[PDB]
């Protein structure tokens, strides 16, 4: 039926600028509604009636529109507000979505803080081996790793997951794991982890010796 | 006042059904709406249909007729929406979401998978650090491996530890699914204070207690 | 019961509430009311206000009698709908009835 589309799709603003996202629809509409999610949990309803607050949505958020038209406006971006914002149409069946924006904040950049782990003495006696590192609160979320064993590169049985911005202090977090076999393990000494990021013009290291 | 519990995460053959629920549990409202709606890949959102709870009104959308089938137990407040013959694109986060007026409230939704792949318990492994030793805080973290299906959660003291919690999502790899989570506590509490993870699968109904002890 | 004219169906109007909640409720439940009124001749009445009023009270009884010994039930929200868009049906009558 009725397409919403929003626009943008995703968004980067700073602190206290305010800020606009809209919604548009391909036949009219009597109201619009608006929902937020954050990463993790489910929507909740923000604007409803074109223009109301659903409650304990801050006064700094609001609607408006008519027509085939309708826009999602914070007077004054915070870090809290870094969501997806959906926009959603009940005046026929089905009643649809729009593709959502997604809305980021800006910050000042920061380098990230890097932990290596070698693996649990529980992993090695059941096969594995799992060395494990973490990239954490950093911004903004380019951010590249490699590992080394005694020097040499590996690509393969890696594995890469990032978080999404966080709410309090708007970075970002990363954990890079390298399985490899028990046997092929033991047979090296010298396990690397190595980042490349926008703060730092030479790689941030962290290894540890199988002794 | 009101909330909605939404049944557990679901693993399910292809070709079967499966029925899950959705229960209205302080309300107090005659005629509320409470509408159904899919998302799929943490992205996009589907309308499914709706019932009047009080009594019969049942609307679908027409995508889904002959997939979803929703009914309400008036008597125990609890509606239900009973999905036929599963496939992988039926795998998705399903909610249920109650309206009245100005009020809405939706539930925690459901996650539901569609595999033929049977349950695999996690292997949960503390991870310490052993001579990287600490200035400011220090960092510790679990990892749990090679379970299916998602999700599982992981606590930190039970709820106790909440301050500087990262849990990454999983990433599925080779058909069994990897997630970590670190914790960042001071130096000084460390090894001194005893930290745990907690980790539950509901889907296997394990729930490990992990203790990370100094390497 | 013969007393009362009993008019030919009619398509039934869209009202609309102020929120899109209702909006939306009554859309979605509107086949469940009528479609055709009761009325009194119009020969008993000086003006429409009257003719109307008597209106949506017989339609509004025979229709929630008769739907009752089928099993359903009007909630406080259907009557009031009811009265909104039976109201519309009887002055679309009452002009059926002046030419």
């Amino acid at each position: 039926q009725i397409v919403l589309t929003q626009s943008p799709a995703i968004m980067s603003a700073s602190p206290g600028e305010k800020v606009t996202m809209t919604c548009s629809a391909s036949s009219s509409v009597s109201y619009m509604h608006w929902y937020q999610q954050k990463s993790g949990t489910s929507p909740k309803r923000w604007i409803y009636d074109t223009s109301k607050l659903a409650s304990g949505v801050p006064a700094r958020f609001s609607g408006s529109g008519s027509g085939t038209s309708y826009s999602l406006t914070i007077s004054s971006m915070e870090a809290e507000d870094a969501a997806t914002y959906f926009c959603h149409q009940w005046r026929s069946n089905p009643y649809t979505f729009g593709g959502g924006t997604k809305l980021e904040i800006k910050r000042a950049d920061a380098a990230p803080t890097v932990s290596i782990f070698p693996p649990s003495s529980e992993q090695l006696t059941g096969g594995g081996a799992s060395v494990v590192c973490f990239l954490n609160n950093f911004y903004p979320k380019d951010i590249n790793v490699k590992w080394k064993i005694d020097g040499s590169e590996r690509q393969n049985g890696v594995l890469n997951s990032w978080t999404d911005q966080d709410s309090k202090d708007s970075t970002y977090s990363m954990s890079s794991t390298l399985t490899l076999t028990k046997d092929e393990y033991e047979r090296h000494n010298s396990y690397t982890c190595e980042a490349t990021h926008k703060t730092s013009t030479s790689p941030i290291v962290k290894s540890f010796n199988r002794n | 006042e009101v909330q909605l519990q939404q049944s557990g995460p679901e693993l399910v053959k292809p070709g079967s059904s499966v029925k899950i629920s959705c229960k209205a549990s302080r309300n107090t409202f005659t005629d509320y709406n409470l509408d159904w709606v899919k998302q799929s890949h943490g992205k996009t959102l589907e309308w499914i249909g709706n019932v009047y709870p009080n009594n019969g009104v049942t609307g679908y959308n027409q995508k889904f007729r002959g997939k979803a089938t929703l009914t309400v137990d008036k008597s125990s407040s609890t509606a239900y929406m009973e999905l036929h013959s599963l496939t992988s694109e039926d795998s998705a986060v399903y909610y249920c979401a109650l309206y009245y007026y100005d009020v809405s409230y939706w539930g925690q939704g459901t996650l539901v998978t569609v595999s033929s792949a049977k349950t695999t318990p996690p292997s949960v492994y503390p991870l310490a650090p052993g001579s990287a030793a600490q200035t400011n805080s220090v960092t510790l973290g679990c990892l749990v491996k090679g379970y299916f299906p998602e999700p599982v959660t992981v606590t930190w003291n039970s709820g106790s530890l909440s301050s500087g919690v990262h849990t990454f999502p999983a990433v599925l790899q080779s058909d069994l699914y990897t997630l970590s989570s670190s914790v960042t506590v001071p130096s000084s509490t460390w090894p001194s204070q005893s930290v745990t993870c907690n980790v539950a699968h509901p889907a296997s109904s394990t729930a490990v207690d992990k203790k990370i002890a100094p390497a | 019961l013969g007393v009362y004219v009993l008019g030919s169906a009619m398509s039934r109007p869209i009202i609309h509430f102020g929120s899109d909640y209702e909006d939306r409720y009554y859309r979605e439940n509107m086949h469940r009311y009528p479609n055709q009124v009761y009325y009194r001749p119009m020969d008993e009445y000086s003006n429409q206000n009257n003719f109307v009023h008597d209106c949506v009270n017989i339609t509004i009884k025979q229709h929630t009698v008769t739907t009752t010994t089928k099993g359903e039930n009007f909630t406080e929200t259907d009557v009031k709908m009811m009265e909104r868009v039976v109201e519309q049906m009887c002055i679309t009558q009452y002009e059926r009835e002046s030419q």
